[PDB]
């Protein structure tokens, strides 16, 4: 399961 | 065993071709089970292994939503680490992004990780105790402090020794009968003529899961990696793996030459000179 | 930027014996970019029906990518994988050799 | 960061009107959306946007509609009100891919009452009770109460003033009002409130009392054609006096 | 129903502990939230929980069990202004619906020390044209019932707070016109208190 979370560099 | 579940992400950029090139695929310990492609024809979140299709319609839908917002931030990073580096809008770049987890032989956490480069090389990471981050250069400082001020760090660890452990555990008992197996490595030994001064000692392994093997090359106890022509592991295809040792022996003395390969599989390591 | 060279195998999928039916594969790996042709041959001819893996990539940062189509082996037939890249200044031929 | 702001607080529809109401969010936030409330229901999505320029619909986007300029607003147009539409609408939003701590935080409100005919709307009548001289005599105390009755729509806010400050420091008021006459849709409403204070603080004559309820209704531009005075947003209220015994 | 929520509403008394409990279905739910509503307010973000266990924040306590699919809020030392509607909300990820539970309705009644209830009458500062009576100082364990009667109305129950005695008292409110409404068969429907004292 993939995180649900992922944020911009 | 130990087991861990890893996630892979590369993005690659198209100038003048469009939008960037992104692929998504998950792994349990050396088994692929998920894939997303941005240029296949589902655009869904895809098995890729038997003991993935048994999750519901749920799964596969929610998957599908948070690899594509994957997607997005990796080509909206895309533009970013340009501005960043002030490149040029006619060059193709990569960005990849690698994380999970390891459990131990008691399923227990063991180890999270979230890399993360840029052209083939380290850009960020988080630290081993999920709480700080690693920025490789002045570019990459930047996008550190931003992801201090967003906790990023928190939500992470949070995935890494709660969600990660808790859906890998999921999986190794779904897929028990694949994922739990060890596969012991069938070993051969070859030798071919150099001319009639050389001659090559060759150590196989062969279908061995998984990956993890160390094939050694030693005279009389003491180890030479003088010599040791040694090849990358390579899938067989099957789900099984392939490897093989050489070294360049002076022939005629075969006799203290000896192979040494060891596996999770083997019971004992395995000694091996030429028949 | 890094640019790496493929590393490059042809081998199969289990021993080779003539007249029974196996898989020929190409194992590229250890490159960087992503960007890279990779065809199967026999007797010097494209084969078309060749299935690839997810790319995915290693350690280091660099891909790999599996190969491999279905085949039968014989005496007379000589298979070979060709892989072109930017680090390439031809497109590679690396034969497929029955004892390795 | 105001964060989530959001108008007007209150406003009453006449079936067939359009209105829009507006949302507006601090916090670069990608992710905004629209709900509605209701008794029954929950909360309900009725359209949502993961990013400036485009939306999507929700559970109930049926009669709304919603368009997402820029990344900090949100606002939703009822083009031709139902009286279905009577509800509680709370904008809303979360970082999405932008940002931190992926909470949602929701606006502050607007309620929203539509009618069939505005010859359905009333201000409030305001009546102040005095303290029961039989509760002085028990308790050494004195409630009064004051009574806000026959208004619609329930677009209400109650303060008391004690000497011409507003005080909560001994105050109940009914966390909603009653329907007056619940077999109908068009009912008007009533609202009571408390206040309390020592029997010698109601004994001086000096102290003056006052209950004041703030309500929304017509707008001052809005046709009028009835004999009565036009329900315009306004306040009402009433009062009373110290009162020795 | 994705998310599933207790009862409402839910009394307990001052200094009590109120736990509020619910339940999801998505067994692939990340985050996890508490708001709490107060009537004719918006909700308000009180608790967030990532984890398998407990937070900690003051008087709010949320654990998360995801086993079982379990969040629940612990309100320990209640105070009157903890009196309103909480909300569970559970989310995937990022981009996916912030799913809400229904509400639990949390009632918290003053702790009243010696009850002195009583119904009083009260008069108009007369315009208008009603009687107004007061039911007061009851307990929190009396319920006030509605009308069966058409031209009479009675309000819930409410309770004030008098800060400077530290005095809170329960009451409610009867008003009508008709006829001869009296205060003594006003709150027939409830049952109140033996001892509820009728002024003449």
């Amino acid at each position: 399961l993939l995180f649900g979370f992922p944020v911009y560099v | 065993g130990s087991h861990s579940m890893r996630y892979f992400f590369t993005s690659v950029s198209r100038p003048g071709r469009g939008e960037p090139r992104f692929i998504a695929v998950g792994y349990v310990d050396d088994t692929q089970f998920v894939r997303f492609d941005s240029d296949a024809a589902s655009q869904r979140m895809e098995p890729r292994a038997p003991w993935i299709e048994q999750e519901g319609p749920e799964y596969w839908d929610g998957e599908t939503r948070k690899v594509k917002a994957h997607s997005q931030t990796h080509r909206v990073d895309l533009g970013t680490l340009r501005g960043y580096y002030n490149q040029s809008e006619a060059g193709s770049h990569t960005v990849q992004r690698m994380y999970g987890c390891d459990v131990g032989s008691d399923w227990r956490f063991l180890r999270g990780y979230h890399q993360y480069a840029y052209d083939g090389k380290d850009y960020i990471a988080l630290k081993e105790d999920l709480r700080s981050w690693t920025a490789a250069d002045m570019a990459a400082q930047t996008t550190k402090h931003k992801w201090e001020a967003a906790h990023v760090a928190e939500q992470l660890r949070a995935y890494l020794e709660g969600t990660c452990v808790e859906w890998l555990r999921r999986y190794l008992e779904n897929g028990k009968e694949t994922l739990q197996r060890t596969d012991a490595p069938k070993t051969h030994m070859t030798h071919h003529a150099v001319s009639d001064h050389e001659a090559t000692l060759r150590c196989w392994a062969l279908s061995f899961y998984p990956a993890e093997i160390t094939l050694t090359w030693q005279r009389d106890g003491e180890d030479q990696t003088q010599d040791t022509e040694l090849v990358e592991t390579r899938p067989a295809g099957d789900g099984t793996f392939q490897k093989w040792a050489a070294v360049v022996v002076p022939s005629g003395q075969e006799q203290r030459y000896t192979c040494h390969v060891q596996h999770e599989g083997l019971p004992k390591p395995l000694t091996l000179r030429w028949e | 930027m890094i640019q790496r060279t493929p590393k490059i195998q042809v081998y199969s999928r289990h021993p080779a014996e003539n007249g029974k039916s196996n898989f020929l594969n190409c194992y590229v790996s250890g490159f960087h970019p992503s960007d890279i042709e990779v065809d199967l041959l026999k007797n010097g001819e494209r084969i078309e029906k060749v299935e690839h893996s997810d790319l995915s990539f290693s350690k280091d940062w660099s891909f790999y990518l599996l190969y491999y189509t279905e085949f039968t082996p014989t005496e007379k037939d000589e298979y070979a994988c060709r892989v072109n890249h930017v680090t390439l200044s031809q497109p590679k031929i690396v034969k497929w050799d029955r004892d390795m | 960061n105001a964060g989530v702001t959001q108008t007007p607080k209150f406003q009453v529809l006449k079936t067939g009107q359009s209105m829009t109401l507006q949302c507006a969010q601090d916090m670069n936030h990608e992710y905004m959306s629209w709900y509605r409330q209701d008794p029954g229901m929950g909360l309900r999505l009725i359209h949502y946007s993961v990013g400036a320029g485009i939306t999507d619909q929700g559970e109930v986007p049926n009669g709304y509609n919603v368009s997402r300029s820029t990344t900090e607003d949100f606002p939703l147009r009822l083009l031709s009100a139902a009286p279905s539409q009577t509800s509680v609408y709370f904008c809303a939003s979360r970082p999405g891919l932008a940002g931190g701590r992926p909470e949602q935080y929701f606006g502050p409100g607007t309620r929203l009452t539509v009618t069939e005919d505005l010859k359905n709307v009333f201000p409030p009548e305001v009546a102040v009770f005095e303290p029961s001289e039989a509760e002085i005599s028990h308790t050494q105390k004195a409630t009064l109460v004051c009574l806000a009755t026959g208004f619609y729509p329930d677009h209400v806010e109650l303060s008391w003033w004690v000497n011409g400050k507003e005080v909560h420091s001994g105050v109940s008021t009914d966390p909603q009002p009653l329907k007056e006459q619940p077999a109908l849709n068009d009912s008007r409403y009533a609202l009571s409130s408390r206040l309390r204070v020592s029997a010698t603080f109601w004994q001086d004559p000096r102290n003056h009392f006052r209950c004041q309820v703030q309500f929304y209704g017509l707008s001052e531009n809005d046709e009028w054609t009835q004999d009565r005075a036009k329900p315009v947003t306004q306040i009402v209220s009433a009062e009373a006096w110290g009162r020795a015994d | 129903k994705e998310v599933e929520q207790n009862s409402g509403p839910l009394s307990v008394p001052e200094g009590a502990i109120a736990s509020l409990n619910c339940t999801y279905s998505d067994r692939g739910s990340q985050s996890f939230f508490w708001y709490r509503q107060y009537s004719g307010k918006s909700p308000e973000l009180i608790m967030s929980i990532y984890s398998n266990g407990d937070k900690e924040d003051g008087r709010f306590t949320a654990q998360l069990n995801k086993a079982s699919q379990y969040v629940s809020l612990l309100i320990r030392d209640s105070q009157p202004s903890d009196s309103a509607t909480y909300l569970c909300a559970v989310t995937t990820d990022s981009w996916g619906k912030l799913q809400f539970g229904a509400g639990t309705q949390v009632v918290v009644t003053p702790d009243i020390q010696n009850p002195d209830p009583a119904v009083y009458q009260l008069r108009d500062s007369k315009s208008s044209d009603k009687s107004v009576c007061l039911f007061t100082d009851f307990d929190s364990q009396t319920n006030v019932s509605q009308s069966k009667d058409s031209d009479v109305y009675i309000t819930d129950k409410t309770v004030l707070d008098m800060r400077s005695m530290d005095f809170k008292s329960n009451s409610a409110v009867a008003w009508s016109n008709k006829s001869d409404f009296a205060c003594a068969n006003a709150f027939n429907n409830s049952i109140i208190p033996e001892d509820t004292f009728f002024p003449s």
